[PDB]
């Protein structure tokens, strides 16, 4: 099956000063966002009509709850320790957990912090695990975390146990969506490279989903090894972007073509022709 | 736990342009750190206010990422761009839209 394999839910907590701390929190599927958080209401928004998947109101409300008493007492205690912490005001935490299904079927869990935008700690088998980035301060922070009561439990319950049914739930409900097929557009466009007789070509490609797309500049059967991908840019309504560039000298434009494939398009791959002289 | 990162500022259509038909433009900030960021889509320089944007996310890497976007006419002569602010930036950083 096609597109998305994970679930996740991301947190980022901004740490003003001693008395002032803003939490942001959503829940995504790769990179297509399904659930935002609202800190108006300590609710979740359910971003398409599928989002609670096989999940029911109930159960999905019991979550909402952790998860808002979760992000009240996380800036709170922080507050508290920070001082214990020898921790220097504004600071920004950063976490990710969830779940992904891999290819056998096994579905793997993940939680990982930051500090700073640097890894600080994760959650490995059921256990706190300190980064080494995050030096004496992580390690200090495993030893505290796992005296509450309670936390670990609902950690691991979380993650090894309702993460995966949820997953594969929710996958299950937007699959219209999830797995629809939606063909690119692509075009040509040309401009001055830095050395001499030198041309920079273009590939655009852009309105294609699902992620997975293969671009390549080529000469007849030959696909020209220079090609270099620019990075996959999202556009809004889940559709990305992605420019395919190559370098050439001025008298050896002549002959080139970008060939584009992608799920979507039926084996019929897109092909554009580079013409000379001005002629497009 | 303190290294900044300045904002990469990416500017895009959706469509290929083509003047008097409506496109959409598009502002990708990304690769930046602490979060707080102001950004705005300007139209000959002037605060385009239609714009929506993407809540907050972060890469592999912990850098946050946002995405801009609004409807748009292309002209031959209109001038758009991506005005963003962080604490990195002395002043607003301005990316002008090149449909290349
Ligand atoms: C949301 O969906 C989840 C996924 O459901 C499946 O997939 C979706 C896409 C649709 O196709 C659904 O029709 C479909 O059910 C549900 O979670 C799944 O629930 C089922 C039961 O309905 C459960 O199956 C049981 O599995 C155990 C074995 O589990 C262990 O071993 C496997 C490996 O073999 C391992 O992967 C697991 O992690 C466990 O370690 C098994 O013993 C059960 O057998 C008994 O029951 C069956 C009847 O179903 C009977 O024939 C047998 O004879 C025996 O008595 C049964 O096969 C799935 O494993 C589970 N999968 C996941 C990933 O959790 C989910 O259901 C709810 O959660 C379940 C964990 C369970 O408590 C259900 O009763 C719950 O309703 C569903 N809803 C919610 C709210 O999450
Ligand atoms: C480093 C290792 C993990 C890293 C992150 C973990 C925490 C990070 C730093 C924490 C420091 C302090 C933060 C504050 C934490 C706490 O404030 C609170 C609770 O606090 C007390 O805990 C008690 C636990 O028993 C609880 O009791 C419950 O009470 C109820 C009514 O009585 C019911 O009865 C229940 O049954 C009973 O359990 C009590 O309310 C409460 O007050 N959080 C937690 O529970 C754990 C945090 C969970 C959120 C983060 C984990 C994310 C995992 C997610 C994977 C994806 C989710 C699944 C998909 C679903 C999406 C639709
Ligand atoms: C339907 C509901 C769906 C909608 C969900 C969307 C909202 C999610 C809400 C947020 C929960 C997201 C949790 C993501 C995983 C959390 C990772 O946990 C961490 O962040 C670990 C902490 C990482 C750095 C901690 C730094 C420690 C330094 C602080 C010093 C004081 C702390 C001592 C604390 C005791
Ligand atoms: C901790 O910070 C809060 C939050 O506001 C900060 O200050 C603003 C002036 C600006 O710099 C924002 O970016 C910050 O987030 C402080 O609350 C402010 O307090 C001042 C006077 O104390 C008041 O004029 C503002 O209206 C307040 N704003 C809010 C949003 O509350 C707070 O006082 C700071 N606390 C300490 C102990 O320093
Ligand atoms: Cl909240
Ligand atoms: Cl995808
Ligand atoms: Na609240």
């Amino acid at each position: 099956f096609q597109g998305p394999t994970s679930f996740h839910v991301i947190q980022t907590s901004s740490f003003t000063n001693s008395t002032w701390a803003q939490t942001q929190g959503s829940g995504w599927l790769d990179d297509l966002q399904i659930h935002g958080w609202d800190s108006d209401s300590g609710t979740a928004i359910f971003l398409k009509p599928w989002s609670k998947g096989n999940f029911s109101d109930k159960e999905v409300a019991e979550l909402e709850e952790i998860f808002r008493v979760y992000i009240f007492g996380f800036a709170r205690e922080v507050q508290d320790f920070a001082g214990d912490f020898q921790m220097k005001y504004p600071f920004e935490i950063q976490g990710i957990a969830g779940c992904e299904l891999h290819s056998g079927g096994a579905i793997v869990s993940f939680l990982r912090g930051a500090l700073g935008g640097l890894d600080f700690l994760s959650v490995k088998n059921a256990s706190c695990v300190p980064s080494p980035e995050g030096g004496s301060r992580a390690q200090k922070f495993c030893a505290l975390i796992i005296q509450y009561q309670g936390i670990m439990e609902t950690v691991r319950i979380l993650l090894y146990e309702t993460c995966p049914r949820y997953l594969l739930g929710v996958l299950n409900a937007g699959k219209a969506d999830l797995q629809r097929q939606v063909k690119p557009e692509a075009w040509l466009s040309s401009g001055p490279s830095p050395g001499p007789g030198r041309l920079q070509l273009v590939c655009h490609v852009s309105g294609f989903y699902p992620k997975p797309v293969w671009v390549m500049w080529m000469r007849g059967e030959q696909e020209q090894q220079g090609t270099q991908l620019g990075d996959i840019l999202p556009n809004a309504n889940w559709t990305w972007y992605l420019r395919a560039t190559l370098d050439v000298a001025d008298g050896e434009a002549a002959g080139l073509s970008c060939r584009v494939k992608h799920s979507s398009l039926e084996g019929q791959d897109i092909i554009l022709y580079w013409r000379g002289s001005g002629l497009n | 736990p303190k290294i900044q990162r300045t904002p990469k500022i990416q500017v895009y259509s959706r469509h290929p342009a083509e003047n008097g038909k409506s496109n959409f433009l598009n502002c990708y900030v990304s690769g930046f750190h602490p979060s707080d960021i102001e950004v705005d889509l300007l139209k000959n320089g002037e605060r385009i206010e239609k714009v929506e944007h993407s809540d907050l996310s972060f890469s592999k890497d912990w850098s946050f990422y946002l995405l801009y976007y609004t409807e748009f006419t292309p002209t031959e002569k209109d001038e758009y761009a991506c005005r963003v602010n962080h604490v990195t930036l002395s002043q607003p950083k301005i990316v002008k839209w090149d449909r290349d």
